[PDB]
Parts: C-alpha cells; structure tokens; sequence
C-alpha cells in the first residue's frame, strides 16, 4: 500500500487535508510536514483511503484497457501490486487472481508467464491527478468519514451527507459526459445489428 | 450466331455497365438482415425463459 | 482493493460494536458497509462476466440450431 504521508506536499493535497480540517472547523494548516499535528495526520490518512477507495470503483478516465503486464525474464512472475486497485481481463471472465503478490492464472494453476498479459488494470493514480469534480467528492467524502471518526457532530453529518450525494452525482455527469457512451453504435451488440 | 448462341447467360436484375446480373433478393437483404437480427433475439429469449 | 475496503469497514463497524459501542458511529458504519458490499457486489459481476444466452450451462445448449 502505497505510503501518502512519504513524499512532498502538493498545493492540491494541502488544500484537500485543510478542507477535511474545516469539516470540523479546524484552522488550516501551512504545511503537511509533522507538526505533531493529530487532526492534520488523521485527515491525510482519510483523504488517501477515500482515495483508493473512488478510484478502485472504476471509471472510463482511471480505467486501463489493454494494458500489457510484462514477466520478469528469468522468474516468469508478473507483480501484483498494493497499487492495482482492480484487475481484470480484457473481456469475458477474469482469470487472473493475487497470490502472494504475485499475478496468478487461476483457470491454469500458474504464475509463471513467458510473455506479457493483457488486462483491464486500475492502477492508483495521485489525489492531484484525479479531475476537478473527483476531487471534490473525495475531499466531501473524506470530510464526511473525518467527522464521523473524529468529532460525530450529527448536524455536520447531515449536510456532509447531501455534500457527498451531490459531489457523487457531479463525479457520474463527468463519467458520462467523458465516456461518451452510446447504446445503438457505441454498443457492442447493437452496433453488429445496425448492419444492412 | 449471334442471336442463336445455345450458352444463354441469363441475368435477373441488369445494371448498365454490368457483366453479371445483380439478385432479386439483394435488394430486399437489409431487410432479411435487420428481421434476423430481431429473430434471433427473440428465439433466444425464449431459451432463457 | 474493493474487497480490503469491505473488509476494514465491516471489521470497523464490528469492532465499534463490541469495543466502543456509539450508537452514532453504528449508523455511519452501517451506512459504509452497505456501500463498500455494493462495489464488492460491482467487482464481482465485473470479474465473473457471467452471460445467460452462452456462458449459461444449460442455455448454451438451447443455442444450437
């Protein structure tokens, strides 16, 4: 699991764990380096798992299709890794499972692979790489599980719900309006019936 | 002869231009396609229920 | 990851159950949980790829013409 408190502090992540702080009407911070600062490390492990948690849900943006997975030469092993938030196969039923950390075929029994596998793979992507409306559902969301954790204020909860219900409904206008989907020629099925 | 040659190659549908003579039936194709499309679909529903 | 999520939000509420014991935490919990088994439910259609017309054990043979 990839460590969110290791590296250096982006503007975006810095407004994020300030804009949790102020769901309980914490002051902002300058800076996420240690301060000692209980609430500003409670909000920055909220706002990573809320973060893991709305990529790994999967969209037409996160969503990598024909990703190829190359084995190591000599082991033949294929890493599974803590940052794969979804795995699939390309199409029909997946096959491929984590075993060990390792890419495992479970229809063959094997992890070993002489060539690259080609798979619909989320991989976690940075809070500052997500898209505006993304953001802000997972800071609304964060906010949200930051108060109920640590202060429980139940009128906070109650407009943090709305907060959150209406973020995830601007998060599904982006995913349609980026997707771009169409059930007569966009459509796998329908698209071979429209032939004459 | 030429009018009296005993090979007759017939066509049905005869376009300017064209050695060969087009079908009655391709001309009604995107029809049978789009109602064996519809056919299909329901024959197969049937089968799941 | 879907299912880790799952896990910890369901090993959360039942913890808050037996060792804090809020009544208010139960709800949110509550609230989590039904939301992290939904995505877990999404993950497993998405994985299973299961089709009724020829993936079917038995359809698949109803199929044939």
């Amino acid at each position: 699991m990839r460590s969110y408190d290791m590296n250096v502090e982006t503007a975006a992540e810095l407004s994020a764990v300030n804009d949790i702080l102020a769901s309980i009407g914490e002051p902002p911070v300058s800076t996420l380096e240690g301060d000692a600062n209980a609430d500003a490390a409670n909000a920055r492990r909220i706002l990573n798992k809320i973060n893991r948690q709305i990529q790994s849900r999967g969209w037409t943006f996160n969503i990598e299709e024909g990703i190829t997975l190359l084995p190591d030469v000599y082991s033949n092993l294929i890493v599974y890794s803590d940052d794969y938030l979804s795995l699939m196969s390309t199409s029909g039923q997946s096959i491929y499972v984590n075993r060990g950390g390792y890419v495992y075929d479970r229809t063959s029994q094997s992890d070993r692979f002489d060539s690259g596998i080609t798979v619909n793979i989320i991989r976690l992507r940075d809070y500052d790489e997500m898209p505006e409306c993304f953001r802000y559902w997972i800071v609304t969301k964060a906010s949200r599980q930051f108060n109920n954790r640590f202060f429980g204020a139940p009128e906070v909860e109650g407009v943090l719900q709305e907060e959150e219900d209406e973020a995830r409904r601007l998060c599904m206008e982006y995913e349609m309006d980026y997707g771009g989907y169409n059930m007569l020629d966009g459509d796998a099925f329908t698209s071979g019936l429209l032939t004459r | 002869p030429k009018e009296a040659c005993p090979y007759i190659p017939i066509r049905m549908v005869r376009l300017d231009g064209e050695s060969y003579g087009r079908s009655y039936i391709e001309e009604y194709l995107g029809d049978l396609r789009s109602l064996e499309n519809l056919q299909e679909a329901i024959v197969k529903m049937s089968m799941i229920s």
